[PDB]
RNA sequence: GAGUAGGAGGGCGUGAUCGUUGCCUAGAAGUAUUGGGCGUGAGCCUAUAUGGAGCAGCGAUUAGUGCAGAUCUUGGUGGUAG
RNA sequence: CUGACCCGUCUUGAAACACGGACCAAGGAGUCUAUCAAUUAAGCGAGUGAUAGGGUGGAAAAACCCGUCCGCGAAACGAAAGUGAGUACAAGGUGCCAAGCCGCAAGGUAGCAGCAUCACCCGACCUUGAGUCUCCGACGAAGGGUUCGAGGAAGAGCUUAAUU
């Protein structure tokens, strides 16, 4: 008698929450959807802002005979060139760090003289560059994935990124794009967010692995040429 | 190829012990905390399960000077629960009033507890009583054995106090200079 | 407490090819997407003017 | 038995889990048989763990008589647990005469005081005592007697 | 009780019949072949028996509970009906034993499959019967 | 016979293996190369100080002096 | 997702014993297979032929329990060679 | 078509111009007894367990009951003479820290087991002592250690099987 009652009462209560949260979480959405839009615009809009304030700068400059240096890239992309074999431990710790284990592996890392001293080791195992917020975006769109209680998840939905992110202000992927970009308040939880960039064959052969980029090699920094190379990867 | 310690595939040794107990009464014991645990979001049974998982040595003895000792105000009206088997103390004289749940009673320990005006219980009871675990008072024995003296450091290293395996204690025994 | 489902996921999808992904992390997309169109379509006329 | 043994898991793997540079071999390899060179290439051991095994202590006993040396001890919290509860009882309520406990009968000679004793009185009948046993005894309201 | 029995009996069962590590058993009552608590019908409460008789009836064995009572119904092992309409009697009686919806849909194959065999069944003793006299 | 003398080449490597392991640090650490005259203060001046619980009896013996 | 020395976890196959379920003069064991299949693999099931009296599964108990080697034991055979 | 040295072995190094192996069947190598330990499952728990032996019992060497002692634990420290877990109303303090109870949360309360440390205690070795008596050797109020111990401080053991 009374078991199967308060089962019955259990199912009622639960179309109710599914009812409550049904309309709750539609209008929390409308709301989304909106904010989406609005901040993907705005933010696009302050990219845009800046570019043409540098191309600006510079005219004013070039006019005086003076020179106007933009600010210096404040995010980094680096690629794992050489395989895992046969390295000093220490090398082997640092790139652990720089959170590339395996070969073609991209990941971003802010600009530290920590982190850009943290790569004075690994430099003829690894390239790295200063990536256009285009590459950034493209890489997190093709080649995106999130850490979630430790697992690989593909991204797909926004629903994650508040999921993990959420609370820190990140609603969506263009707002995870904007930190990146911006190196804003929160970097590093945005970047331990996105999983290791497991990347594809380069489309142009490397020129020389054992070289450095400025020998026609490919270890160290190509300052703004990472970009061809994540192109030739995605 | 990755450079990932044991390859990711790193053993979990945080976790409850696959019991291998034969009563059958131990696996059902287990199957309801296992509910409890998954189910209820309690700290309290989650403990019971890990300790009811233990070694069948790493079960360890409550004795009722042991309770005793370990009582306030408010563990006096609480429900307490041992992991383990409860045993009578000899020395003990007079025996309070208490409603105890264990494994296992000496039958000592359970005459003296009820014939005192206690009440003996056993876990499925204490599932119905407060599976929060509400009211509750969860009793870990104190671990003593003979096993430890000879573990720890060895035996005639400097500072060693621990015991050597010895067939009999006597003046001749290991109990002479050594070569020194 | 009541028994919850398992995770969910959804296979990786490229929004470079794919519109609805793009759409679906990026509406802004649609909008940018139509206006490209639109701003494209700005005239013969206008563009031999402008240059 | 037999089926649980290693063997049975090792069959064909040439070596027996005794290794194929330093396989499985008789005396010289235990390093001599039994307790053998202890004192030298075994040095680390015997030192080690079971630090005091060579040499002599103090005095030799050349027949030692071990009955007559037999003395069991008593603690004094183990007491009233000897006699019943009846017992203890019936004299916390009754102050007329006070309650006689012979640790004799129970295989005892020695009392030694380890606890304390309960407020009731208590006459106890031993072999020997010690300061403290007694101590605790007379301070319990109770008496010592020496028995034989 | 079902629990204790599955632990007590889901190895040892007697039964019990293996195939490629796949366990099946030889219970009357088993409302599945294979040996599970669900399919052990000795042990839980529903579990079925059918027997064919007198051209129709169809005799049910409903899996019964250990009973002490004052007069003895049938075997202790459960009770015993004979059903003259069979098919649908039997496909009521079941709907009211098995409530859940798997137990239902498996009892049910129990009778759909066992009626058809019991039709053929009759045809070859028919032959039979008329293979002894012709 | 010949052989390899001193060789430190595995032994670094072995021992990193597992980590270098480091001691605890406890609160509380042992008094060797502690001078007793210290020792003995720190004995007294505990037993003295009421702010400090001691167990019963002792307490009834710091009471009375 | 490498692995010798080595270690751990699961599994295959063989006697005999206490149980449990059975198969066989309407043909057991054993044996041969360019018959048909099942296991990643130890191994398995079936078919046909031969054979002519005993067998088999499942749960446990136990072990003189698995061989390519040891100039290994005993027996039987080659090429050299009419 | 692409790939493909002879296995077993010892060796830093084997297809080796290292050794054994022409072929096949059957046989063929970590056992058995004892010992201690660690772990796992069992029983009982300040106890545990018999052995020998008694007494019954199936056709039967089983089983089933009894089994005043004994083992091992329950007290230790000493070569030993010897002493013994010293205020009867004790069974501590501190740092890490789990449950339960509060609290949306922040955190708050509490403090089981373990670890570290300080304290107390018994005994070895030192040191000190009013007074007491069966006064020549013992007793003990008070007061201590730079030290020693396979120890106390609300007992964790004992029997069975298995593996290493
Ligand atoms: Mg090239
Ligand atoms: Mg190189
Ligand atoms: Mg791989
Ligand atoms: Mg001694
Ligand atoms: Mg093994
Ligand atoms: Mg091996
Ligand atoms: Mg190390
Ligand atoms: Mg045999
Ligand atoms: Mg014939
Ligand atoms: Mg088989
Ligand atoms: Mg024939
Ligand atoms: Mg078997
Ligand atoms: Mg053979
Ligand atoms: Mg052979
Ligand atoms: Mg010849
Ligand atoms: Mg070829
Ligand atoms: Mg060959
Ligand atoms: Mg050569
Ligand atoms: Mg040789
Ligand atoms: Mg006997
Ligand atoms: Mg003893
Ligand atoms: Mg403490």
């Amino acid at each position: 008698p009374e078991n199967v009652q308060k089962k019955l009462a259990r199912d009622e209560k639960l179309r109710k929450a599914k009812a409550e949260q049904r309309k709750a979480s539609s209008a929390q959405m409308k709301q989304r959807k909106a904010e989406w839009i609005s901040k993907a615009q705005k933010y696009a809009a302050e990219y845009e802002a800046a570019e043409k304030k540098i191309v600006d700068e510079k005219r004013k400059a070039r006019k005086t005979g003076a020179f106007y240096v933009p600010a210096e890239a404040k995010v980094a992309f680096a690629i794992r060139i050489r395989g895992v074999n046969q390295l000093h431990p220490d090398v082997k710790r640092v790139l652990r760090l720089f959170r590339l284990r395996q070969l073609h592996n991209g990941a971003f890392f802010r600009v530290n003289k920590a982190s850009l001293n943290m790569i004075k080791r690994v430099l003829p195992f690894i390239t790295f560059g200063y990536p256009t917020r285009n590459t950034i975006s493209k890489l997190i769109y093709k080649r995106g994935f999130a850490k979630v209680n430790g697992q690989r998840i593909p991204l797909t939905d926004n629903t994650i990124v508040e999921k993990s992110l959420g609370k820190f202000g990140i609603t969506c992927v263009e707002d995870l794009i904007h930190e990146i970009t911006t190196v804003g308040p929160h970097f590093k939880e945005a970047n331990n967010f996105l999983w290791p960039f497991k990347l594809d064959t380069p489309r142009g052969g490397f020129r020389n692995k054992r070289h450095a980029y400025h020998q026609g090699g490919d270890w160290g920094n190509r300052e703004v040429y990472i970009n061809d190379l994540v192109k030739a990867m995605l | 190829a990755i450079d990932l310690h044991k390859q990711g595939r790193v053993v979990k040794r945080s976790v409850v012990r696959q019991t291998k107990s034969t009563n059958v009464y131990h696996k059902l014991l287990i199957k309801l905390y296992k509910f409890l645990v998954r189910r209820t979001d309690s700290k309290f049974n989650q403990n019971i399960l890990k300790r009811l998982s233990s070694s069948r040595l790493n079960k360890f003895p409550l004795s009722l000077s042991r309770i005793v000792k370990n009582l306030n105000e408010t563990n006096k009206e609480q429900v307490i629960v041992s992991t383990s088997t409860v045993t009578n103390d000899e020395r003990l004289l007079t025996v309070p009033k208490l409603t105890v749940c264990a494994l296992k009673f000496t039958e000592t320990a359970r005459k003296r507890i009820l014939a005192a005006g206690g009440k003996c219980l056993t876990f499925d009871q204490l599932a119905l009583k407060a599976p929060t675990g509400t009211n509750c008072f969860l009793l870990r024995a104190p671990k003593s054995r003979e096993a430890y003296r000879h573990w720890g450091k060895a035996p005639g290293q400097r500072g060693s106090h621990s015991a050597p395996y010895v067939r009999s204690e006597g003046r001749k025994f290991e109990r002479a200079h050594g070569l020194k | 407490k009541v028994a919850g489902t398992t995770e969910t996921h959804e296979r990786k999808k490229n929004p470079l090819t794919n519109n609805n992904a793009l759409f679906k992390l990026n509406p802004a997309a649609k909008i940018v997407k139509e206006q490209a169109k639109k701003a494209a379509e700005a005239s013969k006329a206008k563009r031999q003017a402008t240059l | 038995v037999s089926h649980l043994k290693k063997t049975r898991k090792l069959r064909g793997h040439v070596s027996h889990g005794h290794g194929r540079v330093g396989k499985h071999r008789k005396g010289g390899c235990r390093g001599g048989r039994g307790k053998a060179g202890g004192m030298h290439h075994h040095r680390i051991l015997m030192e080690k763990w079971h630090p005091g095994y060579y040499g002599k202590l103090g005095m030799r006993t050349f027949h030692l008589k071990k009955n007559p040396l037999h003395c069991p001890v008593v603690n004094i919290d183990k007491l009233w647990s000897l006699v019943s509860d009846a017992t203890r009882q019936k004299y916390a309520e009754d102050k007329k005469k006070v309650p006689v406990i012979d640790v004799t009968k129970a295989g005892f000679f020695k009392v030694l005081g380890k606890g304390r004793l309960p407020n009731q009185p208590v006459v106890v009948k031993a072999k020997y005592f010690s300061k403290t046993a007694e101590r605790r005894i007379v301070a319990v309201g109770g008496a010592c007697v020496l028995t034989a | 009780m079902s629990q204790l029995v599955w632990e007590i009996v889901k190895n040892n069962n007697a039964f019990l019949v293996k195939n490629n590590g796949v366990a099946f058993t030889t219970d009357p009552f088993s409302v599945t072949g294979r040996n599970t608590q669900v399919g052990l019908g000795f042990t839980h409460r529903h579990g079925v028996a059918l027997k064919g008789g007198a051209k129709q009836a169809i005799a049910t064995s409903l899996r019964k509970n250990q009973s002490h009572k004052v007069k003895k119904t049938g075997t202790i092992e459960a009770e015993t009906l004979t059903v003259k309409g069979g098919v649908q009697r039997v496909a009521k009686v079941i709907r009211g034993r098995f409530q859940s919806k798997g137990l239902k849909q498996f009892a049910l194959k129990k009778l759909v499959n066992f009626h058809r065999a019991n039709v053929r069944a009759q045809a070859n003793l028919k032959a039979e019967s008329k293979a002894k006299k012709n | 016979a010949k052989s390899k003398n001193s060789t430190n080449k595995n032994q670094i490597s072995k021992s990193h293996r597992n980590g270098i392991k480091k001691p605890k640090d406890h609160r509380h650490i042992s008094t060797k190369g502690v001078n007793p005259r210290f020792l003995r203060n720190r004995r007294r001046a505990i037993k003295n100080d009421p702010s400090i619980k001691k167990s019963k009896n002792l307490e009834k013996k710091v009471n009375k002096e």
